[PDB]
DNA sequence: GCCCTGGAGAATCCCGGTGCCGAGGCCGCTCAATTGGTCGTAGACAGCTCTAGCACCGCTTAAACGCACGTACGCGCTGTCCCCCGCGTTTTAACCGCCAAGGGGATTACTCCCTAGTCTCCAGGCACGTGTCAGATATATACATCC
DNA sequence: GGATGTATATATCTGACACGTGCCTGGAGACTAGGGAGTAATCCCCTTGGCGGTTAAAACGCGGGGGACAGCGCGTACGTGCGTTTAAGCGGTGCTAGAGCTGTCTACGACCAATTGAGCGGCCTCGGCACCGGGATTCTCCAGGGC
């Protein structure tokens, strides 16, 4: 997805 | 009287993932409602968790457990990682 | 001979048109009158803001659309294409509203 | 002799406020005492969720050649997912519309 | 006073709502059932809203009262404050 | 022989099981299944007996309610026999899927 | 020792008894697999929350209160166990 | 000098406690300060509801020639009403069973 | 450690509507759970009502409004009458 | 009802 | 007689000019977030006790399993008649724009009554023992019910 | 009519419900200091009521094609009963991990005074989006041909  | 909202912070966050996209006022109202709803859910769950174990303080463990209880699937993993990173960076200094 | 579309063709066009827009589908003055009439019983000499009536209209629209989706599913389950009152009754019974 | 003021959000590397969340937690009647690490965690989680929603909505808006974001795009972004559709499954969005679909048996 | 305004919800409006719901063919007895359902829903919501506005010693029903009355029954609504 | 007509013993069973209030599932297989399922989330876990009893009660209630809804759906379509599509429709309408 | 393949312990007569208490008269032959899948999903959903509640308290024994709270989190309040 | 102690529940003519309810309200994190007439009202409401439930359950128990009350009688009393069934429509009662009914189509 | 419940008060109430009927332990546990559940519901609703109006106290009026919102139909009327009678009797002496 |  | 095989009228898509209203940036300034210290309690941590959860073995019987046979039920094919869809004309009331008046929501000062906080003391509610009766069990009628 | 399953009367017997009791923790009584809530006065924003013209939308009528509903036949899948096999339930032993309570003391959060920069309210303007018109492409339905 986005930022981990 | 003066009111408070999350408009400036939502705009700041938007200007980082789409540097050339705007937003209207109705979408801003929807965003404010969404933020308030999520805040209320997490805070209530954390308060209940603290009350069950005969404690009288809210720490980051309660917030982490509430996040793991509410959010579904991979959202929980990502949110937990972001929160841990933020707390570590804050307490390093 | 005048050009006439076969039955059931304009219905699909209407579905495609109304599933793409976002406006309200009920006249505002009759709805406001109905709301005032209903509220007459609980208290008298009441005043309404415009935003309250708008909120009530939006909520009612959403509720009716969802109910109609469930009714269509129930009607299809019984090998039909026409919706009937018993489908509404079954949907409302299973959903827990009765 | 006082050092230069530095906001807690900048110290933690966030965009969402930390003092405001701390004040809301203290004044919301949630518990007797509030720790020093709860606001940072809560602000980080809120920022992450907001960024997720905004990115998906911006993609939806750019899909059909528009510059701004309207509630229809937010509704499309929320309904077209699988985790966000479960988190907001009992929420109505004003002026949102519905997802376009038609049952296969009705089609000619 | 006011009377029998439930007939203001005309048949074409119900047809448009059914079309948005994905329905293709409608019988002739649907409209009365829909009017009854709508009346029941409105009665519940308005009763809760009026109780909320009466607790605060006011004579005007605001949007926040309707929002609270809806949120009470698991019908959270976004965009009205 | 006195072979009853089909569908006669079924009504007797329905009347009998709607009057009692005991559990209808054996306890040891259920306990083993619960332990197997819980083995994934954590290892070396211990259960109180009342916990397994509560889980069994909740499962019984859920299944009975689902079967009532399934029976309603099956009757709606002019049938007596219940089929998987009835369960799927009931679950879809109830909001679980 | 690990545990494997215990979902077959929910035998056909037990499902038939549950259906009889529900009011069903005739049952097809493919109901049992659907019932087993539904039960497995429900049990996983409840047990995950129960184990999370147990872990938060730094314990190794799952109590009845954890199960009660996990059920309450899904609008399935249960009376009798506390 | 101090006169003889008189309990608040006795002064209000009730059977349920008033001091215990006040303590629970004060220690439950509900509001900053609690008035003086709230415990009496709450105790009266609780007593009324308990009396309703117990009377109906006792009638159900006495129906079938029994002296003690068991959870089956409570389940019958709750499910056989119209307004108590609505108040407790999402509650499961242990060792309660179901209400005896059969669909008319199934019956021969 | 000693705990507390509502067994004695439930027994006292039972000995006014059926003077020749007893109760087992499981039914007593069920009654305890029911009383606790209703108490929590009413208290939470009253707290929310007090918070909505920028007040910082809980009085009998919030309790009355919460009872009106929660209980359905004739139960609300009967409960309101009982509460008002109890409060006025308490205040009179 | 009761206690009228 | 059938399976295509092109035209015609309506619906949908695409492109250019326009003007107007809302989104986005700039400036005072004031209330809320920051920095530095102090104190009294909540929670971390180590040690001891004893409840209750896990492991094992033998046996008696209730419940699950496997195979056969016949009948009640699900499902596909036909035909008919009522009811809902598509379209053109007439009639009704929604909607837009502008004015005027008064009820009711929002803000400020102030003064008194209601609730939090302490100390003492004494009676109501909990843990512990127990003796008896409501309830469960077994067996012989005896009447309601299915093929 | 008769096999099978269902309702009923009686000795009895064991475990669970109701009653007694010592005592100790939580509720009651009297007094006080300060902040929350009740009350009167005032300003102006937002709700209610009214009038006229026009044009979009609702109501009424009619022909006919497609869909709901009833009826009949056949073949497979589910219900009922019986002999054989598997493991659930019950009672009893023995060992130890882990839940629950207690005493010490240290680090962490509440509280208060000063200082200042981040965020809210108020004008201003230009570019993104709504609306209009004409032309190019697409979708549907009925008429004909020979395979």
């Amino acid at each position: 997805r986005s930022r981990t | 009287s003066r009111k408070e909202s999350y408009s400036v912070y939502v705009y700041k966050v938007l200007k980082q993932v789409h540097p050339d996209t705007g937003i209207s006022s109705k979408a801003m109202g929807i965003m404010n409602s969404f933020v308030n709803d999520i805040f209320e859910r997490i805070a209530g769950e954390a308060s209940r968790l603290a009350h069950y174990n005969k404690r009288s303080t809210i720490t980051s463990r309660e917030i982490q457990t509430a996040v793991r209880l509410l959010l579904p699937g991979e959202l929980a993993k990502h949110a937990v990682s972001e929160g841990t990173k933020a707390v570590t960076k804050y307490t390093s200094s | 001979k005048p050009h006439r579309y076969r039955p059931g063709t304009v219905a699909l066009r209407e579905i495609r048109r109304y599933q793409k827009s976002t406006e309200l589908l009920i006249r505002k003055l009759p709805f406001q009158r109905l709301v005032r009439e209903i509220a007459q019983d609980f208290k008298t000499d009441l005043r309404f803001q415009s935003s309250a009536v708008m909120a009530l209209q939006e909520a009612s629209e959403a509720y009716l659309v969802g109910l109609f989706e469930d009714t269509n599913l129930c009607a299809i389950h019984a090998k039909r294409v026409t919706i009937m009152p018993k489908d509404i009754q079954l949907a409302r019974r299973i959903r827990g509203e009765r | 002799a006082r050092a230069k003021a530095k906001t807690r959000s900048s110290r933690a590397g966030l965009q969402f406020p930390v003092g405001r969340v701390h004040r809301l937690l203290r004044k919301g009647n949630y518990a007797e005492r509030v720790g020093a690490g709860a606001p940072v965690y809560l602000a980080a989680v809120l920022e992450y969720l907001t960024a997720e929603i905004l990115e998906l909505a911006g993609n939806a808006a750019r899909d059909n050649k528009k510059t701004r974001i309207i509630p229809r795009h937010l509704q499309l972004a929320i309904r077209n997912d699988e985790e966000l559709n479960k988190l907001l499954g009992k929420v109505t969005i004003a002026q949102g519309g519905v997802l376009p679909n038609i049952q296969a048996v009705l089609l000619p | 006073v006011l009377r029998d305004n439930i007939q203001g919800i005309t048949k074409p409006a119900i047809r448009r709502l059914a079309r948005r719901g994905g329905v293709k063919r409608i019988s002739g007895l649907i409209y009365e059932e829909t009017r009854g359902v709508l009346k029941v829903f409105l009665e519940n919501v308005i009763r809760d809203a009026v109780t909320y506005t009466e607790h605060a010693k006011r004579k005007t029903v605001t949007a926040m009262d309707v929002v609270y009355a809806l949120k009470r029954q698991g019908r959270t609504l976004y965009g009205f404050g």
